[PDB]
């Protein structure tokens, strides 16, 4: 038998410890709100020809008043995002921050800090395992869409066990030419060029003819809770700056294309639960650190 | 020079009253709505009205 | 039990002796009714609520109740609008606490929310209670506390000038009988930055300040797009008829 | 009878600093004395009485607040400007005062005629006036429930009728 | 029963100022500790209650004549009340001050070799509450600064998590650390009514409730027999 | 939190209650059902009209559904023809991969 | 919901809001941490005394 | 290779489809709440020498008056709740009850129909299987605590696959000697007389020494959302009394020793969170069913 | 229908009418022209600089 796994399920490395308690999670919401606000007074300083919008934005952001000849790096609340973005990632990113410094910064603005208010779809696709006999071939590729190519030169047709998992919600497989899918234990139906499936029916067999490859390509949608003021597009955008930023980077650590493939290989991993409520809180740092240096270009 | 600080009218944290005071409930920024205490004529060293 | 019969003796005389007060809430087709006998109305009523205690009749919830049930439940919602608060903080003026300064106020009294920490430090609460009972107040102090357990009772003025911010009278009182908080009001100024004398003033003529959450009743100037709300008026072709009744006496 | 109420009760005031750096709109609804040691509901139920003669909804009403409009010199604009609520000059006032301690150019004519269309009138479907008008968030509150309780107890003529047609008699 | 009374870090550091290391060494023989002992309650039991003894009770108990024993007898008069016996120290030594033991050179104590881990054993710091815990740190800080031992001290914090989130955040040599620091360190203190006179099963919980319950006496009557004996010397 | 006690009010004609949970009232009946009929002929139309009309009343919006205009961007591989001794694998929606 | 209100707000310290999580306050967290520190000599047992 | 499952965990029927909207909600709501004061009402009764306490509780819930000479039966809401508490048991079962009948005895009261606010605590055991080798005898006895006899007549040491599902939170292994389990390819750790184990983590494997038998004996611990009045000593009272009174007896169904048994064997089925939504319900009614029937037993 | 029609009388320098089509003005043509020029140097510079 052979066995084929989607890629970016493969090791999930432990996420970090620290900046998890509700001083921590104010903190990070406070943040957000002052870097969306940071961005909207830089529009509104262009438009109105006048720099007095965005000196107060950042006063109250940085705690300092924007100076010419210097930096406008963001002050202690950038260096503080910064920091936690890196203890997040890994367990082996130290904590520099002190809890004095994050209780300050979390006092400017009131927010309620809880990160499971609301709710979000990640569309990942996890193929926890495919399983085939000896003579037919199965290759997986793609983590958005994944597209699984199975060839039978075999006698006969062949059994392929697809397994997705038991935390995605529902999965989509539509295939080049229709084929037969049906669950453990149930009569086979008639060919049929879609299928809408839950993973947590049980492993599905495909029956593979031995003429021509049979492509499947597959659609998953998955729900985490997620605090009301997430964003899909900020915090994508915000995951490949902290990747371009260098702030991902340290020892034995995997990396991912998309926030969302973070997420997902988590949960999939033990004690997935506790993993993505620290996730979700890297979400809204990420998002923050978008709109704060997008204003700031540093 | 011009004087730009020569003291000034200086707060007091709290005030502490030299007489001897009744027991009272409170009556400031809190208000209580109890009755006031009850004062009772107890402990007579010599019988009366007995 | 005796405790339980002394005391509704006493309230259910203090009812009957409000409702009959000045106009009382029980018209005189009632009073009639109870009259009859040769009794008082004061008596008659009183036995006729007596028996009503423990009641299953059910009474149909009018408008006028519900819309004093909402205007009660928004009073113990949101306490800032009518001028009261349940927690208050004292701490002395050496020790930096994070403050609002949305409206640009000088020394501003108004905290976002009593803040959980100071100085890595949960700053310490003790009931009204128990320091209304603490002999040891001056070194408590020292330290700083919240006081809760309490409504206090608050006002403020805002003077367009610039001032030092400060309280009208000092912050509590002590007796040989308790510790009392006396009434609060600040005389709050807006803070121009470079004043020398104005800066010198609050940090050496003043020792100890007192923070509460800042009222919700308050809001910016650039937020005023948050005062939009919509109003409903029916339409005016409506016309209302004051005797609706469909009939006329036959002479 | 029922009772036609002119005008909104909104209670909002404006406060400026003199140099015109810092300015806040505020709710004055009053304040109320609490005791402690008693139940906060009980007094809760005295104050709203006098809270709610103090906004005009204790007794049965209806707003009549549709009349309350002018119309623009321009020929382009047709809208209904409400003058109820806080007026809208007074923010622009301040918003200026703001402008000139900061060295910033006064409002534009386009960022006037916004600000001053910010209040307006306009009809609905059912034939009804809503009024678009800066208020109080509580005053907001309070009222419109008040006015959907009271509007429990208004039906049609035909409706009554057809209520009370059994009790009628012959004669 | 002074030096539990004191809540503030500022509070504590004066009140060492003032008080020579006499005050920290007890007269008394006591008994050996680490000892698996039965000891009456006959309020809750009517058998014997298994127990074990330790530097921190309230009694003095025999104390070594290293460096290491006196030091331990510092912080247990801090943390528990008495010290122990630790006969002939010196006259000199005596005298001073128990914060220029700590946090001075001029006193010819040699503390460099002291190791934080094994003192802390040695206290059972597994059985210290909260305020006890950062009693002994403070001490460990004004150590280990004055022997330049600085980073010494913030390795030890890393390898024991829970001493480090109750760490003090006072930093010796600095008076804006003291002056700003929001610590709680008042084992004993005027009571709350809620307390009662009875007493509990352990030996320190018991010894602990007999300092509570006698502060209201000895806040009332220790300035005038204090005063009775210092008049005149 | 009285803005949001106002707009859930509005919205589901109920005062919100700290121990029921927030469900959307008739509004949020109203339209899961609807959205279940517009999917298939199949589904039933248990939504009476009254309620459609007396939930439309509660703001002021056109109906209009013909103002603006989107771009969609799956692609119609309607058919694919080849002769004999040739492979043809259609692949994707989004992205069409065609391998031949 | 008065009722409710009142025994939240004593054993909370804070009245229940609706866009706030009711997680019982500095009580709720006093006595998680106190379960650990009966279960085990190793948990932190950080609850102060005040 | 044998297997070895619970026998409570096997062929959970269907259950019912009806009753399940807002107004009947309410109404189960309404008969549990008015149930309890019928209970309460007979102490207070007895307390004192007047049956004016009983005699409003009564008419409230019977709609009539209770007169002497006559069983007392509960009115029209006894009859409605015990015909919803048959539909619920099973899909084949009739739904008698109108909804306009539903909706006058929910008026009755104002209570919200929500019964997810709560939780609870279940302690059945749900050994899905158990995989053992040839040479070896397993036998798995019990619900509430599930004991496992395995005897090794092999002449090596045998490894035995656990199973224990994906819902239960916690399970509890004791060992009447000391044992080794380890995770799926994980090495074994020295032999242990407990075990503490999250199902979620995966099939364990349990090394069986050659000898004496060796019993492990589980308990397991799952949380189920409840509405806040849920009462297990009343909803097993009900249970129990629901399967006597023969309102249980439909064709085509499975019966069981508890409802505890009932909740966790429909939870392991196909649509287990749909069927355990449908199981709540149907506990609050038992609740009410109770109450009722100890109230006036007919 | 005011607030739109005094966007597009800025947009487009007119006043909009029921019976003329909205094509959106100079403004409209002009940033359409420059589009086609940024495309392709082969394209036309058509709009003038006024």
């Amino acid at each position: 038998a052979n066995r084929a796994t989607s890629a970016f399920l493969d090791n999930p490395h432990p996420v970090g410890v620290n900046y998890v308690d509700e001083g921590s999670r104010q903190f990070v919401a406070v943040a957000e709100l002052l870097a969306s606000k940071l961005i909207d007074s830089s529009r509104e300083s262009d438009e109105s020809n006048s720099d007095v919008p965005f000196v107060q934005a950042y006063s109250k952001f940085a705690d300092d008043n924007p100076r010419h000849l210097r930096v406008k790096t963001g002050g202690k609340m950038a260096n503080a995002l910064t920091n936690v973005i890196r203890s997040y990632y890994s367990i082996n990113a130290p904590a520099i921050v002190p809890q004095v410094e994050i209780d300050r910064l979390a006092s400017k603005a009131t927010v309620s800090g809880d990160m499971y208010n609301s709710y979000a779809i990640f569309n990942s696709v996890p193929i926890v395992e495919v399983l085939s006999p000896a003579r037919t071939t199965v290759s997986i590729v793609g983590s958005d869409r994944a597209d699984v190519t199975m060839l039978n030169t075999g006698a006969g047709a062949a059994n392929i066990t697809f397994n997705f998992g038991q935390i995605a919600e529902t999965v989509i497989l539509k295939g080049s030419v229709p084929f037969q899918l049906a669950r453990l234990n149930q009569p086979m139906p008639a060919a049929r060029f879609t299928y809408k499936l839950r993973p947590l029916d049980g492993p599905f067999i495909v029956v593979l003819p031995v003429g021509n490859p049979l492509v499947i390509s597959a659609t998953a949608a998955t729900r985490i809770q997620v605090p009301l003021a997430f964003n899909k597009a900020l915090v994508e955008s915000g995951f490949q700056t902290a990747m371009n930023d260098g702030l991902f980077d340290i020892q034995n650590v995997n990396y991912y294309s998309s926030f969302d493939e973070f997420i997902i290989s988590q949960y999939h991993a033990q004690d997935g639960i506790n993993r993505v409520s620290t996730c979700v809180i890297l979400g809204l740092a990420l998002q923050a650190y978008d709109q704060m240096r997008r204003a700031l270009p540093v | 020079g011009e004087i730009i600080y020569d003291g000034g009218l200086s707060s007091k944290l709290a005030d502490v009253v030299d007489k001897t005071t009744e027991p009272h409930n409170a009556d400031g920024a809190v208000k209580d709505g109890r009755i006031a205490p009850v004062k009772l004529d107890l402990e007579k060293q010599k019988l009366d009205k007995l | 039990t005796s405790g339980s019969i002394i005391n509704h003796a006493n309230n259910l005389n203090k009812v009957i002796n409000h409702v009959f007060a000045d106009k009382p809430l029980i018209s005189e087709t009632m009073l009639k009714i109870l009259t009859i006998d040769g009794t008082t109305g004061k008596d008659g009523y009183r036995n006729w609520l007596d028996k009503l205690v423990g009641h299953n009749y059910p009474v149909y919830v009018e408008p006028v109740v519900n819309i004093m049930n909402f205007i009660s439940a928004r009073f113990v919602a949101d306490s800032s609008y009518f001028g009261y608060t349940n927690e208050i903080m004292i701490m002395p003026n050496h020790i930096n606490v994070p403050v609002d300064d949305r409206f640009g106020f000088r020394d501003s009294p108004f905290c976002t929310s009593l803040p959980r920490t100071i100085m890595g430090n949960d700053v310490r609460r003790i009931s009204y209670n128990v320091f209304s009972m603490m002999e040891d107040i001056d070194d408590v102090i020292s330290e700083g506390f919240i006081l809760y357990d309490a409504y206090f009772n608050f006002s403020y003025d805002i003077m367009t000038t610039d001032g030092v911010t400060r309280l009208k009278e000092d912050i509590l009182i002590v007796t040989d009988t308790g510790n009392d908080i006396k009434p609060i009001h600040f005389y709050i100024y807006f803070e121009n930055r470079n004043d020398k004398k104005l800066r010198y003033e609050s940090k050496m003529n003043v020792s100890y300040r007192l923070y509460i959450k800042t009222p919700a009743c308050l809001l910016p100037l650039s937020d005023y797009m948050r005062a939009q709300h919509d109003y409903v008026s029916p339409s005016s072709s409506r016309v209302y008829i004051k005797d609706p009744a469909v009939v006329y006496t036959r002479s | 009878e029922l009772i036609k109420v002119p005008t909104i009760p909104h209670n909002l005031v404006l406060i400026q600093s003199d140099n015109g750096k810092h300015a806040l709109i505020k709710e004055d609804l009053g304040q109320w004395p609490v005791e402690t040691g008693i139940s906060l509901v009980n007094q809760a139920g005295v104050f709203a009485v006098q809270l709610a003669n103090k906004l005009g909804i204790d007794k049965p009403f209806v707003l009549d607040a549709g009349s309350n409009y002018f119309t623009d010199t321009s020929f382009i604009d047709t809208r209904k400007y409400c003058t109820d609520g806080l007026s809208p000059r007074e923010i622009q006032k301040a918003l200026n005062r703001q402008r000139a301690y900061y060295d910033r150019p006064e409002l534009t004519i386009s960022e006037n005629k916004t600000l001053l269309s910010q209040s307006i009138i306009y009809p609905d479907a059912d034939g009804n006036d809503v009024s678009i008008i800066f208020s109080g968030a509580m005053s907001h509150a309070i009222f419109t429930y008040a006015q959907s309780q009271w509007n429990k107890n208004i039906i049609k003529l035909d409706d009554y009728i057809r209520e009370i047609t059994l009790t009628v008699p012959k004669q | 029963m002074d030096v539990l009374s004191k809540g503030s870090l500022k509070e504590l550091l004066a009140h060492l100022e003032k008080t020579p290391l006499e005050e920290a060494i007890s007269y008394r023989i006591g008994t050996v500790p680490y000892q698996n002992v039965l000891i009456s309650r006959n309020e809750y039991y009517n058998q014997l209650y298994p127990d074990t003894t330790s530097l921190i009770d309230g009694v003095s108990r025999e104390g070594q004549r290293n460096v290491n024993g006196l030091i331990m007898s510092i912080i247990s008069y801090v943390v528990s009340g008495s010290g122990h016996y630790i006969p002939n120290i010196g006259f000199m030594l005596l005298r001073r001050s128990i914060l220029d033991i700590l946090t001075k050179h001029d006193t010819g104590l040699v503390t460099n070799n002291l190791n934080y881990g094994i003192i802390a054993r040695n206290l059972t710091v597994s059985k210290m509450n909260c305020e006890q815990r950062k009693r002994m740190l403070i001490c460990f800080k004004l150590l280990a600064y004055k022997d330049g031992n600085q980073n010494d001290y913030e390795i030890y914090l890393n390898q024991n998590i829970p001493l480090k989130q109750i760490a003090p955040n006072f930093i010796p040599g600095d008076m804006r650390t003291v002056i700003h620091n929001q610590d709680q360190l008042a084992i004993v203190g005027i009571p709350a009514y809620r307390l009662t006179q009875s007493t509990e099963l352990s030996i320190r919980d018991d010894n602990a409730k007999s300092y509570k319950l006698g502060y209201v006496d000895w806040y009332n009557s220790n300035s005038f027999l204090r005063e009775r004996s210092e008049f005149n010397l």
